[PDB]
DNA sequence: TCCGATGTATATATCTGACACGTGCCTGGAGACTAGGGAGTAATCCCCTTGGCGGTTAAAACGCGGGGGACAGCGCGTACGTGCGTTTAAGCGGTGCTAGAGCTGTCTACGACCAATTGAGCGGCCTCGGCACCGGGATTCTCGATA
DNA sequence: TATCGAGAATCCCGGTGCCGAGGCCGCTCAATTGGTCGTAGACAGCTCTAGCACCGCTTAAACGCACGTACGCGCTGTCCCCCGCGTTTTAACCGCCAAGGGGATTACTCCCTAGTCTCCAGGCACGTGTCAGATATATACATCCGA
């Protein structure tokens, strides 16, 4: 019988790719890596959004404790331009209802 | 919309 | 209104005694600015993450905890002021 | 008149305080400095007395830890004396420095 | 009837999946509750942080004359960019080798 | 009818709160579920642990000819032990100081 | 008003103390240490515990969760004396139940 | 069947490659054995947590996961063979 | 004959190790190493083929950042060669 | 009751 | 500078196997809807943080003298790098077995949940023993001078 | 190359004072008892992956050795810059009074999320074709280092 699912971010990764470079290609190697670098960024920020509910004795964890745990984590310039696309995200997202 | 990137 | 050049204020002798703790025996005079400089660096960073968990919790108080929980996420856990 | 050598009173200083715990800044010069760096993140912040004194003993811990290692980068490199160079040696091994 | 069903992701503008990234959060024992803006916020930070990895490493690519990104562009990617090698500091990448440096000291004299 | 209430704590031989440890494992987002032998090993490792650095403690305060244990006793048991020392590598203990610890070139000569 | 209950460990922690020393006492900055050592280790034990489960595909913190946890988190000789002391009451506090 | 001394295999020559990775121009005689002790620390580091992975699940056959999650709890995240 | 001066084949080594990504130990010796480290932890363990490639690319990755460190610790003391007190203050300074 | 310690 | 010998970069042509793609289906994401409790908000108490004042004295700042440590220049010998010929065993591809990782399917013992009960643990009170300090005397490290 | 012995230093003792540790008490909220229900996961059974073992060949790589040179490092000499310490100045520290910002509740309400049920299409495993690039072979071009 046909293998179970393995779940993974290479559509996703393979999406962004063909929007910052469309001509540009990437090897399955390179796709583990990003699939792994998704996945440690991930569980840091939600890691990070989970101790900040708890520190505030909320249940919640929501979009105020992401963008906190996202200025905590990310350095410098990289904090400013995430905050922005996470907020405009939510902003679009909210719109469309 | 394209990404706002620190490059560009 | 606002504070300035308050680094100053930690003084040669200051720098001195930490560096004894430390075993050091001989000091040259180059070592204050240095020691400063890094001082500022190591405080901007413990701030900017207190001050970040203060703005979480809508605070204008800058708590023992917040202080804590930015040390403890820059692996710099400290026991005996709570956490 | 009656004179110690170089480093003998030196030598008396690291016993004395190797043996003692309290903080070694001046505790109203480290508060305004605290104060200081944190009006650039934001305005009108006021702190607990304990969230100074939690600064201030991370800090000396931070510095005294740090005085170690630029201590051992001047032994490695036949000098007693530290210098710039062995605070630089000692943040660069640690990932501290770039 | 019902409405044709849309991604939240199609909702938020984002390539990412933003019902998988809500499924994770709620699995994941991160907090007793998640709300509804959490995995839209997640997914586009996550989408980003994916797009300046890729953008570097396709640059990095495109400089060594190849059109395939290989663990070695995402590693020059990530350490010739200070803001990344901070996040990525305690991070190793298979294959990804290091950047060519040679203390001055070492080099022949001219 | 019902029985008098004995604590789960006595019912295992220890001190550490084992109904506190059981109610902050499940209100602490750890796991969905949380076993009943699990709240009694973990308040067990944490009186274990508590005992060997009061131990240590204990026998600092009295080698400094001191009855009460203070931070700086503390400090000493944990830096003299290696494993304690592993442990507790990361922490700083307010108000500890360090070793009596001098480089050996840089004491006068013989 | 009388102020709101802030539990710690310090009774149990002055219990141990009065154990292991009888005749010894403990400073308050001592015992906020201990507190906060406490509060590490378990934090510690229960989130690598917490790791150990979701690897594993389990719903349950169990026994063997914090077992391998202990023997994750604690330096040589520490795990073996902590083993043998979290062995020894779950096997007395079943024998009790 | 049974392995011993295998730390020999890690040859004066690879050793000399991983220092000349690492911008080393010259190599003490020396080096080579305080390189050998410091490579059977790291591996008996990762490999004994990598195995308490592998014991937890049951599993006789050390994985690649074992491993990732060995080194991502001693603070050195590998990226490439999953996690 | 022909002869490169001390150290010229060396500088060129280092530009040709730091411009490629393939590991530098010999991979059936690090397996073996592997295998007898793990043998002391449990007898007659299997390794997936990728959990000894994953050990080995920790293991290069370690040591040559360590080379870095104990090569910056050799320039300090005023050399150009490596030493075993430059491995040993890299790794104290690092806290390992 | 007694203590496992590394002491004893 | 300038030549010979060596090494690296750049070109072209082969061929191979990994990537990117297309197809089918299924499981998990979305649509629609409900119950109920988390947390947003308003109102209030009173903690503890900020600010300012005067005395005192510990500590910082300053200047000077001189010694010992930094560091440059030198000599010299040994231990390392380069290059060669020989030996070892890694790496490859190939065949083959079977341990054991992974999955399906059935039960039942275990944990979550609820409702009632009550004693372990907390905050508040308060008192007297350990520790901090005074202030003096005993003893011991330093280091210029004696022999 | 060890011995005086003036001097500054640390250790040590008995006495004084206070204020923090640790017992005592009463209230309440959270731990325990007792019981139900539902599903996690323990177990049995089966598939077929992929890890282990061995064979034989090729040749990349490790090894061992000879040579010579450039580096490590001990020595010595200079001189500067740091330490020790006596004096003067600064401002920290302390004890105190005082105001009010804002931390920390408490109650009340509603809108947000969890949970359920039912679709249905996004994402997966699989199977496929072709072009990016790893490689051999060639050689133009750059560097190194003896002359």
């Amino acid at each position: 019988r046909r293998k179970t699912r393995k779940e993974s971010y290479a559509i996703y990764v393979y999406k962004v790719l063909k929007q910052v470079h469309p001509d540009t290609g990437i090897s399955s190697k390179a796709m583990s890596i990003m699939n792994s670098f998704v996945n440690d960024v991930f569980e840091r920020i939600a890691g990070e959004a989970s101790r900040l509910a708890h520190y505030n004795k909320r249940s919640t964890i929501t979009s105020r404790e992401i963008q906190t745990a996202v200025r905590l984590l990310l350095p410098g310039e990289l904090a400013k331009h995430a905050v922005s696309e996470g907020t405009k995200a939510v902003t679009k997202y909210t719109s469309a209802k | 919309a394209e990404y706002n990137l620190r490059s560009r | 209104k606002v504070l300035r050049d308050n680094i100053q204020g930690i003084t040669k002798p200051a720098i001195r005694r930490l560096a004894r703790r430390g075993g050091v025996k001989r000091i040259s005079g180059l070592i204050y600015e240095e020691t400063r400089g890094v001082l500022k660096v190591f405080l901007e960073n413990v701030i900017r993450d207190a001050v970040t968990y203060t703005e979480h919790a809508k605070r204008k108080t800058v708590t023992a905890m917040d202080v804590v929980y930015a040390l403890k996420r820059q692996g710099r856990t400290l026991y005996g002021f709570g956490g | 008149p009656h004179r110690y050598r170089p480093g003998t009173v030196a030598l008396r200083e690291i016993r004395r305080y190797q043996k003692s715990t309290e903080l070694l800044i001046r505790k109203l010069p480290f508060q305004r400095l605290v104060r200081e760096i944190a009006q650039d993140f934001k305005t009108d912040l006021r702190f607990q007395s304990s969230a100074v004194m939690a600064l201030q003993e991370a800090s000396e811990a931070y510095l005294v830890a740090l005085f170690e290692d630029t201590n051992l980068a001047a032994i490695h490199a036949k000098r007693v004396t530290i210098m710039p160079k062995d605070i630089q040696l000692a943040r660069r091994i640690r990932g501290e420095r770039a | 009837t019902r409405a044709k069903a849309k991604t939240r992701s199609s909702r938020a503008g984002l390539q990412f999946p933003v019902g998988r990234v809500h499924r994770l959060l709620r699995k994941g024992n991160y907090a007793e509750r998640v709300g509804a803006g959490a995995p839209v916020y997640l997914a586009a930070v996550l989408e980003y942080l994916t797009a300046e990895i890729l953008e570097l490493a396709g640059n990095a690519a495109r400089d060594n004359k190849k059109t395939r990104i290989i663990p070695r562009h995402l590693q020059l990617a990530v350490r010739n960019d200070e803001e990344l090698n901070k996040l990525l500091g305690r991070v190793t990448i298979a294959q990804g080798g290091v950047l060519p440096n040679i203390q001055s000291v070492l080099l022949p004299k001219k």
